């Protein structure tokens, strides 16, 4: 997949990234600059100024002629660096220059020796920190987003993906003839959880990424699905229907011991963690139409929390608690809405066909989600404010079940 | 189509013109104590993936039902819900959800 914006950049704050300095013959290894653009631009925050505009290419922060950008209402320049070592790896610097109130001041600036298989990598660090910088917020551009690619036809149509956030670095971490869902991401990015039906009905599964190396977590008759890693990295959330109905249980991931955390008679399913690791929001149908509830793992009866539209459920929570994501349906449609946790106030945040399973980046700005265009799944991105909009186009298969990695704690 | 049971939007109960249809895989089952059904439950698109599999699980679950109530050993009926992940037919409108909402019985 890779990005493609259908709206919001034009609001954006005007920003000046420069193409880095190339210490070689011919074209740099990577776009360095180009990169650092892309992703200031894939925020939504940001409105980086088309190269046919520059008013200067500068090398350093010394070239930085401030003025040149102040007369186009730019406030900061990205400029750099890229550098070869003699044993085959790159040095990449770069310099944000103020160039407003303090012109010519370097407000951050780094250099990250990497191989030539992280250079993008070194790119999305620079980013993160420009970004961090002017913005106050987490950069979210290391991370990296799992997804189900459906083919039509073959003997495995169905692929769980892992790719990075805006696409590069795409591989194929299981390929199955039956239905994958719900994949999930440890929070130290090194696991992702999934059901399948390869078996002939569902099991739960845990996947180490690095080698395949798969732990069987469930597998009991009926539904074993719907999981969710604690922040902590203590148990693993998920729901069970072998009592006759979607019931939550835990799994403490050290010793394999599961715990029943709901009994009813109702379905609830789709669990996702407070950063407390002890409170889940869930979908349960106890009410009726499905709503969204919260419950502590360790007591109580759980609380209903939405009164949005008929009908709400499939949440993610956002990493500092103060809001949550979830699909919002009335009368014949379905949208992701946002409701502030502390007041009940809720946003709808996209207008595209059929939407489901929102992941949240783990900054809290941007929504991954999943809809229908023509007759398949897409994948959508849409920001927390409802401004930016876009799309992370496939060339084939249909996409779906898309979910945002945590921070960090043929390749390139 | 002597093996699919439908269902209307949001509802799981076994419809009188499917009575027949079932009474004959009861006769077969109680008959042939050895095999087992497997009951594959679907939903239509409308709702989420996670939350639709309790669609399929009911209308699967309510087959079961109606088979155990004719004489079926539970160990011969087994439920799968596939939820929305496995549509008949393609589309948005009501003619593939009804397509879509049914309950599969499968001697595998």
């Amino acid at each position: 997949v890779r990005i493609v914006i259908d709206s919001g950049v034009d609001s954006g704050r005007p920003i000046g990234v420069v193409p880095f300095q190339w210490a070689g013959p011919g074209a740099a290894p990577e776009d360095i600059g180009g990169i650092v653009a892309a992703d200031l631009r894939n925020s939504g925050k940001f409105n980086p100024l088309d190269r046919a505009r520059l008013p200067q290419q500068p090398g350093s922060a010394q070239e930085v002629q401030p003025a040149a950008w102040s007369a186009l209402g730019i406030d900061a320049v990205v400029v750099g660096q890229v550098t070869p070592n003699p044993d085959g790896s790159y040095n990449v610097a770069y310099q944000l220059v103020d160039t407003g109130g303090a012109p010519g001041t370097v407000l951050a600036q780094n250099s990250y020796k990497v191989n030539k298989q992280w250079l993008r990598y070194a790119g999305h660090t620079a980013s993160d920190e420009v970004f961090e910088k002017l913005t106050g917020i987490k950069g979210a551009f290391r991370t990296r987003i799992a997804y189900v690619v459906q083919t039509n036809g073959g003997q495995f149509p169905y692929e769980l993906r892992v790719s990075d956030y805006d696409g590069y670095n795409q591989f194929v971490v299981h390929r199955s003839p039956q239905p994958l869902m719900s994949p999930a991401w440890s929070p130290d990015g090194s696991k992702l959880a999934y059901v399948t039906f390869e078996s002939g009905r569902s099991a739960l599964v845990i996947q180490t990424l690095a080698n395949g190396a798969v732990r069987q977590v469930a597998s009991f008759p009926r539904h074993n699905g719907a999981p969710a890693f604690s922040p902590d990295g203590s148990k693993l959330a998920f729901a069970l229907s072998k009592t006759g109905s979607l019931n939550l249980y835990v799994m403490d991931l050290a010793s394999g011991q599961i715990r029943q955390v709901t009994d009813g008679r109702s379905n609830n399913t789709e669990p996702t963690w407070f950063p407390d690791s002890q409170n889940l929001a869930f979908t349960s149908d106890q009410a009726g139409r499905p709503q969204v509830y919260k419950v502590n793992i360790n007591g109580g009866a759980p609380q209903r929390i939405t009164w949005e539209g008929s009908q709400n459920q499939d949440a993610d929570v956002s990493s500092d608690g103060k809001f949550m994501v979830m699909v919002s349906s009335n009368g014949g449609q379905q949208h992701i809405a946002k409701q502030d946790l502390a007041t009940g106030g809720v946003q709808v945040l996209s207008s595209t066909f059929l939407d489901e399973t929102p992941s949240l980046a783990p900054n809290g700005t941007m929504v991954i989600y999943s809809s229908s265009q023509g007759m398949g799944s897409v994948l959508n991105l849409v920001s927390t404010d409802g401004r930016f909009k876009a799309r992370l186009p496939a060339t084939d298969g249909q996409v779906k079940f898309p979910a945002w990695s945590p921070y960090l704690h043929h390749h390139h | 189509q002597n093996n699919i049971v439908y269902f209307d939007l949001d509802k799981y109960d076994i419809r009188s013109d499917f009575a027949q249809m079932l009474d004959a895989h009861a006769n077969f089952l109680r008959s042939n104590p050895s095999y087992k059904v497997t009951v594959e439950g679907h939903a239509d698109e409308r709702g989420t993936p996670e939350y639709n599999i309790s669609l399929g699980e009911r209308r699967a679950n309510a087959v079961k039902m109606y088979l155990q109530g004719k004489g079926v050993s539970a160990d011969q009926i087994s439920i799968v819900s596939y939820g929305k992940e496995k549509p008949a037919v393609l589309g948005h409108d009501e003619a593939a959800y009804s397509k879509n909402r049914r309950a599969v019985l499968v001697y595998l």
